[PDB]
């Protein structure tokens, strides 16, 4: 069975050389006909083809991309290596390893793809979220209420209403960057009896800072 | 150029 | 580079419809070997790309006969006989016969399903926000459909184009909506300095915009 296993650094910073490693099984590269590659997507975007690397050390490379890239292998090891320099933030992605041969009988196509490895590049330190309440104005079956949570690095937050309790009627937006850092938010929507005259708490949790917060929605007042 | 395949 | 056309780039089909996707190339995909490497992808979300169709219109191992490809040339064509929930994705064309191997932009196969209206609530600056130099004030467009939809601030009664960040959720799961977050973002300062914030909805649900909107110094 085949099996392709991408890894790299995780974060790294702009200016800084990526250095990605694909480790696969199932096949050989030094196969006559056997060719391995990466394509990149950032998160949201399309597919962009980077580089291919064949059996007999015939080299691919996307052209608009070539002052930056070098692809290498291993073949004894099972192994490709594409190394891209002076990332920068634009760089961030999921990069794929993928087979492709060159002749029909051994796949001329990419069936076989790695699950993928995310590679951010960012400048960005660790920083923990601000979480603000979101009550209504001052003032309708139902109520929307919600929550904010501003200015974190890296991902994830968690976000639930009243530890989970309160699933239906929940909308969590993805996060967003507001310049270097993430900034996500949430709605609950609930009947008009149920608020405020019932408790609802944004429990929110980024755990690369350690924060845990629980900030409980609060209706709006005269004073 | 053309991208590699056989034949 | 040879550039790949997809045509629509959005897709909402209801299930058991034909949905038929356009991929047209810059220049021919015809190898000098006289293949021709055109080949269809399909990727769900957190995974990734799987192989449905190569060299235009051969089906690949496993990918059900509801699926077929064509044409010659520049102009290929994506077919779903019956459209399936397991079908929605991204759809790639991809062309691999010429340096740099491309592919199209990704049409995203989607769920029809009744128009609703959004459900628009405005919301000012949190008093823990404020307290700290800052303060944002935030809008939800919740549980529409279609998924196309615009925002605008308005302070004092003129747009504010500038200092918003918009978050969309995918289709929902249960519902098939579709729900937007909008955060314009001032110091308190400014904030203080201003009186009348509005959020304003379009939709093809009203000719008119939703508008919802708040008084700082009533708050």
């Amino acid at each position: 069975q085949v099996t392709l296993k991408e890894s790299g650094p995780g974060i790294l910073k702009p200016s800084q050389t990526l250095s990605l490693t694909c480790s696969f099984s199932g096949f050989s590269l030094s196969t006559s006909g056997m060719g391995v590659g990466w394509i990149r997507q950032p998160s949201g975007k399309g597919l962009e083809w980077l580089a291919h690397i064949w059996w007999d050390d015939d080299r691919s490379y996307n052209p608009s991309l070539k002052s930056q890239l070098t692809i290498s292998k291993d073949a004894a090891r099972n192994q490709v290596f594409l190394r891209i320099t002076s990332v920068d933030t634009a760089d961030t992605a999921t990069y794929y390893c993928v087979r492709r041969a060159h002749t029909t009988v051994l796949g001329d196509w990419f069936a076989y793809w790695g699950q993928g490895t995310l590679v951010t590049v960012s400048a960005a330190k660790t920083t923990a979220p601000s979480v603000y309440p979101l009550a209504p104005v001052c003032g309708g079956s139902s109520v929307t209420l919600g929550c904010l949570v501003k200015g974190y690095f890296p991902e994830p937050v968690t976000l639930t209403w009243n530890s989970g309790s309160l699933s239906s009627g929940v909308h969590t937006f993805p996060a967003v960057l507001q310049s270097g850092l993430y900034t996500l938010s949430s709605s609950v929507t609930v009947t008009s009896s149920t608020w405020p005259s019932q408790s609802i708490t944004c429990n929110v949790a980024h755990p690369a800072s350690s924060t845990k917060v629980d900030k409980k929605i609060e209706p709006r007042g005269p004073t | 150029a053309e991208f590699r395949h056989d034949s | 580079d040879v550039l790949m056309t997809q045509t629509p780039l959005s897709l909402p089909v209801s299930l058991g419809d034909q949905a038929s996707i356009s991929c047209r190339s810059s220049q021919s995909i015809v190898h000098s070997n006289g293949n021709t490497y055109l080949e269809w992808y399909l990727q769900k979300p957190g995974q990734s790309p799987k192989l449905l169709i190569y060299k235009v219109s051969n089906r690949f191992s496993g990918v059900p006969d509801r699926f077929s490809g064509s044409g010659s040339g520049t102009d290929f064509t994506l077919k779903i006989s019956r459209v399936e929930a397991e079908d929605l994705g991204v759809y790639y064309c991809f062309q691999g016969s010429h340096v740099p191997l491309t592919f199209g932009a990704g049409t995203k196969l989607e769920l029809k399903r009744a128009d609703a209206a959004p459900t628009v609530s405005i919301f000012p600056p949190s008093s823990e926000q404020l307290t700290s130099g800052g303060a944002s004030v935030v809008c939800f467009l919740n549980n529409f459909y279609p998924k196309d939809i615009n925002v605008k601030w308005k302070i004092d009664g003129s747009e504010r184009q500038n200092g918003v960040l918009n978050s969309w959720t995918d289709q929902d799961s249960k519902d098939s909506t579709y729900s937007m977050s909008s955060t314009l973002t001032l110091t308190k300062d400014e904030y203080e300095r201003h009186n009348s914030y509005t959020c304003e909805a379009t939709h093809k649900t009203s000719t008119s915009p939703i508008v919802k909107s708040f008084n700082r110094n009533e708050c």
